[PDB]
């Protein structure tokens, strides 16, 4: 019931620029960091969808100011199902509850 | 340019299509000593600035000179994150 | 950009032919804390702003960068309707 | 743009050749209520404004966007003669 | 434009090569009544203005529109030497 | 242009790529009498200005008119190092 | 208040020469080592942004000495958010707190 | 021992614009007015060389805003010999000592 | 402070020929075995730099006598920083102390 | 252990524009002045690498505004070895201890 | 608060004509003489910046009287830093304090 | 029984980067600094011949980071003769016996 | 206040033919001998400008009768400033006071 934003880049320094320009642009909580192979790295933010839409849009234009970093995919989900948090690695962990 | 401190962020959902993807900060201007003035400016942020950090912000048509802000309606932009200020040959914002 | 509150609208019947169809608001500037300053600005309004709404207004040549305001004599424009201001990591204009 | 009241006119005989034929007014700025501020501006006037009229005056490079003021050294222009101002959904400059 | 009184001259020997041959005045701004403000401006001077003269000075990009100031770093210029100011249909700076 | 005194230096390492090689000063504005105002400006410096110098600083788009500052986000530049100010036909900053 | 710099190289001999020439060039601490797949290996240095910019500039041109080693992406973040220390592997570990 | 600046124009209204924009641009004193034939008229200023260099340079583009007036010749001499005062008509007269 | 040599091959039988011809050519100790993805495997040797330079150079033309095996990357580091021991997997383990 | 910046120009008036715009653009100390033949003159500064990086980069763009003077080579070393001060002429002399 | 002006000529007869016409033109004093190699010889004058620009502009055009003498680079510095007095040979010596 | 290695670069910023990357690479000491004219500057390192070859190979490829800095000639001598210590400036001086 | 003549040749046997045919063609005194690099050697004479003008002009035509020696630049200064003797190496030394 809390919005999920995902920026997938090709490369790790591209995705730390993605993850930091997301949490700096708006009040979102970076809860996730997902590796799926072939150099595809996804970072996951959570928050209100006013914050997530602004952060993911500002986080997309920051990766393209990195040399050799591209944005492979980008999506914002405004109200996910409660089924998704137990299966997919998008949920709030215990480490990141102070930024909620 | 003006030295300013990043106090917060401004999020706008209903905006121009040219303004999408532009990170809008909320800078408060500081004086030459470093005390916060009662003057502020919402500025674009290509160089990623964190909260509380001192930045250099320029006003006017100079905010539209960096190859992606050209056809955007921006009159303020963060051009630099201030590393050090040295006033009268002594350090002021070293850290 | 500056945060401003839409106090009212200004209508001018005798004007330049370039100024036809331009919606002219009356914005009052607010500070970073959110209180109205004694400073105002009549600004163009491409994104539809209602009375009492907080907007983001830019001054200067940046008001002539949006594909139809190009050859118009505009020195102010509403570029964004403010959704959320978050000063010192806490919400200020959530609503 | 700024709401201003036409207090008078300024005549300059020795001037640039680009400034010939440009009617230079003497506007005093009014606030959002309508009281005269201690700030003035000598502005060009394409649309004929009489003494005591409330006008809209824009500053900067926007004064050079009207095809006869293009290569002229103008930083202020009267773009509209104000017909009505409606603040807080009630009339203020109806007349 | 702003009405200003020529207080003096500023001479700079070490300067940009684009700034050579540019006569730099020292103008003190006057109000609508004619009293000297505590605000000044160093302005270029194409039309020859002497000490004590009342001039019209414009700021910004308009100082670079006169075919010899185009590629010069000027943000202020004297566009007119004031002959007569007529405030409220009576003369103020006739002389 | 404004007369200003070079108070200090501002150095920023995290900045735009267009801002590399640009020497950023810290100027404090001086009045017509010659004492320091509580207004400052961080300005680019093509002509080598030392600490304590009196310089001429211009604001706006005029800082981007000097053959290498054209595509840089600069809204202030030092155009001249002041040699002499002569106010009311007597010397003020001779030295 | 310490910056984070990353150099992603293609190859492990390319990433040890990048890591060796980064901690030799300036006063930074190598804290991280992250494999994202497809032979894209990232090292992470920590220090103030003065020394980090001089490390990443030195470590990038240091991978031309390695034959068959390519630099894919580099990035310097002047002050990472506090959110990134717990999610992304850029924080100071206790093995490298003797080098801080 | 005081600097001499000279602006030579073709025409008298061009040389009064040269003489007036010189004494207005900087603290110099116009001491001379020299006719040598063929419509060549020279005006001579005196003062400190910070003032004379600024006035002569600003005096040159003031003749350029006169119709039909050109600058044929211009020169600044920073420290002349004292022999030049008695032979050449560049010295301070009695009428122009109030502007010294 | 002890020299690090790395031979990165494409394939596992190529990297065992690299690892075996390195410890046989000179008195080095193979301490590492690193997989970074896309079939890139690195072996890491330690020893004095007279031994490591001889072993890595002799190890490179031993992979060239394997069918289908190439050397993608190779490098020798003569005196690494002590920061590199704790982050990178190039250090002496407990199993390989008898060959030190 | 203090950072060394060097700007090498072809010519002496270009190298004083180098040396003065280096010490003005940042809080650095000009400690060295080195002639190596064929008109190559080097200017050596010391300081923190926050200063010296801005000092060298602004000092390099100032030589470009001299007629006939160009920059042949330029370099910044952020953390030199302590062996370098005793052999190379880059150390603090006694005359320049008031500017440290 | 005295300026420094330099004229680098190719040749010693070109640089004595440059030095003689600089101290004859304005109220500057010649304090310096620096050979950097390859026949590039620099003279250094000190004075107020109005006197120095009137000297360097006179000394530059004075080297066309010397056949085979070329001007390579000239520069005028409005107020040099205090650091430059002790490192670079531009300071006032005791041979030339009678000309100040 | 210590080797001598030399790297001759064209330029002083090229030779400090060569000298810094030679003493950082291996266990050698920089003992020498020799200018022979025409901008040819040589640094001299001393160590065991395995450490010297690892230094000179590192210092040669380190001069590509210096823009406008070229490597002219490098050489490594396994054990120099005793005659060379007194004639050529390759011997250990008393400034650098703390680094042996 | 005594006239200075200078003949700059490319080569030393050309400059002794310069220096001897200068002191023989007129009553001048050879006071100077200046090397500025790239094979440029200057001969400086002093005397009355009746002598030095004939000395330089006959000294210039004598270098033309040497194989491989040419005159690069030559100049006569009839009345130098007294500032020039203390800085430039054109003054009467103690050894050449018998020929004054």
């Amino acid at each position: 019931a809390v919005a999920v934003g995902m920026i997938e880049t090709l490369g790790f320094p591209a995705v730390v620029e993605a993850a930091d320009a997301m949490v700096k642009a708006a009040r979102v909580t970076l809860v996730g960091y997902e590796k799926i192979g072939t150099g595809r790295v996804t970072v996951i933010v959570r928050g209100d969808v006013s914050e997530v839409q602004a952060s993911v849009s500002a986080g997309t234009e920051s990766v393209k100011r990195v040399n050799g970093g591209q944005v492979l995919s980008t999506h914002i989900i405004a109200r996910p199902h409660e089924n998704l948090e137990y299966v997919l690695p998008i949920r709030y962990t215990e480490e990141v509850e102070q930024f909620r | 340019m003006q030295m300013a401190k990043v106090c917060g962020t401004v999020v706008g959902t209903q905006k121009l299509p040219s303004m999408t993807g532009v990170k809008l900060l909320l800078l408060q201007f500081i004086d030459a000593n470093g005390e916060l003035l009662p003057k502020y400016e919402v500025a674009a942020d290509p160089v990623g600035a964190g909260l509380g950090e001192w930045v250099l912000v320029n006003r006017g048509s100079a905010a539209r000179q960096t190859e992606y802000h050209q056809n955007r309606p921006l009159d303020a932009m963060v051009v630099a994150i201030i590393d050090t200020v040295t006033v009268n040959n002594r350090r002021l914002y070293g850290e």
